[PDB]
Parts: C-alpha cells; structure tokens; sequence
C-alpha cells in the first residue's frame, strides 16, 4: 500500500520550568515550584547568589 | 530632622571588571537600606547591549557542524552571548565578521562600525582548524536590560521570518555579581555613624561608578510617585 514516505526531524529546545521533575543520587526526588529572581534569592556575604 | 546626607568617597578599581566603591557618612539603619535597594536595581534594571541576532553563511540552523571548525555552532552562539560590546549612538548595530585561516577567531576579527567598541578584542568566539576553511556571520548586537531568553522572543515578534537567522539569549544586564557591606566610617564624632563598600563584579561595557549612578537614578524616579502623588 505505501508508495513514499518523508521523515521530518524537529529539534524542540525545552528549557526548566515549574513541573519540571529534578533529583540528586541519594533518592531525593522534588518538582520545581517556581523560577525565583536572582535579586530574591539568598546570597552569603562574599555576596554570591544560591 | 537631622537630614545627614552621604557623599561619594572613594572607588577603589581593583580591575576594570571589579570595583569596591565606598560610601559615608550614613546614618544609622540607611547602610542597608540603600545597600539592598540599589543591589536590586544593578542586578535586574541595568540597561546593556547584547548579542540577539547571529546569521552564519552555510548555516541554516544552531544544532547543524560546519566544516573546518572545533565548535557546535551552539557553542559558537554561547561564545557571542559573552562578547563584550558597547554601542555609542544607536541601540541596533549588526556587525560583519569574515575570517579565514589556521586561527581562534578572537572579537578583533569582526568589524568594528564609526561608534561601535568591542572591549574585549581578544574574546574567543570560534576555532578555525583547517586553513582551507573560512567563516562568515552576521552579528547583531541590540540594548535592552536585565536578560532576554530566546525562547520569550519567539513568542512575540516574529513579522519577519527570514531562513538562516539564529536568535541568541540576550544576557544584556552588565553586572554579574554585587554585594554590599558595611565597615567603620571614624569620620569627626559621629561614631555610630558609618559607610557602605558596594563591590561591583561587571563584564567590559558598563563602568562602576557610571553603573551606581545610573542605578540611583532609577530609584529616585520611581520615588517621583511617592513624593508628587501623596
């Protein structure tokens, strides 16, 4: 039945995002709940963000 | 009111990139008031230029290789994202790099336009491995402030869609990391009353004191609502 067949490749590029499922390797699973500023994060007194 | 205003005292450039900037006298409780206020505002608000736009001749996407160079073309775009530009007169400039030749293509390649300054001419962007082999791009540099993803520019403009342009994320804030402090002031009497050290840690392009300048500005023009409209 077939007589030709085109196979288009797409290449999405999806960045993070709130539902975003993330772990480390001790078994410590977690869903990104919000993409804080880097004004709002916590920084130490070097003055470097976390 | 005992108004006792602060006044710029010193700023130590420890490097073109970074620099401390001393600040006294501060009243108490006004060290950290400023200090954050302004730490926000030189973070996210402070307007730069930036790479939006690449188009590189036998090139139609970011994930293809070109032949005769080390780098992904996704590796070359990173490169262009952390060229260091400064556009005098307009805010678009779209800049023309032809380079051929066993070389790392530096920033020195591109050509520089009558009011266009590339701070950091010795910036890699690309490796050349085979002598044979030539590049040539289309950069184009706009300004904006804080930073533009490529993914939120593709979910907005789009009213010309030419094939072979690449759009880059804009990283157009120039400062990378700032912290203010405090430390003793030893003015006339005043004793409680001490300085703030705000240690800027910024790309080429935009410069410290001008930067803390252009911060303040802005602060005091989103004041003019509280003053004026009650």
């Amino acid at each position: 039945g077939v007589l030709k067949i085109v196979k288009v490749y797409l290449a999405v590029k999806r960045r993070i995002q709130p539902g975003d499922k993330m772990a480390g390797r001790h078994g410590n699973k977690g869903v990104i709940s919000k993409i804080n500023p880097i004004e709002d994060m916590p920084y130490d007194e070097n003055g470097t963000p976390v | 009111t005992e108004f006792l205003k602060p006044r710029l005292v010193d700023i130590e450039q420890v490097s073109s990139t970074h620099a401390k900037v001393t600040l006294e006298p501060l009243e108490r409780g006004f060290g950290h008031t400023l200090g954050n206020a302004l730490r926000r505002i030189l973070l996210s608000s402070m307007p730069g230029c930036a790479v939006t736009e690449v188009e590189i001749d036998g090139v139609l996407h970011e994930y293809s290789t070109k032949e005769g160079v080390q780098e992904d073309i996704l590796e070359i775009l990173l490169n262009l994202k952390g060229l260091a530009v400064r556009v005098q007169g307009k805010d678009e400039v779209i800049l023309t790099l032809n380079k051929s030749g066993i070389g790392p293509v530096t920033a020195a390649d591109i050509t520089h336009d009558g009011d266009v300054e590339i701070v950091k001419p010795q910036h890699v962007i690309c490796h050349l491995t085979d002598e044979n082999a030539s590049i040539s791009m289309r950069i184009k540099v706009q300004r904006g402030r804080g930073y533009v993803p490529a993914s939120t520019r593709i979910h907005s403009e789009e009213d010309e869609r030419p094939i072979g342009r690449l759009l880059v994320d804009a990283c157009y804030s120039p400062v990378e990391r700032i912290a203010y402090n405090v430390e003793a002031a030893r003015v006339e009497q005043r004793t409680d009353l001490d300085k703030l050290v705000i240690e800027m840690e910024t790309n080429g392009t935009i410069d410290p004191e001008e930067a803390i300048r252009r911060a303040a500005t802005i602060l005091a023009e989103q004041l003019e609502a509280f003053v004026d409209l009650r």
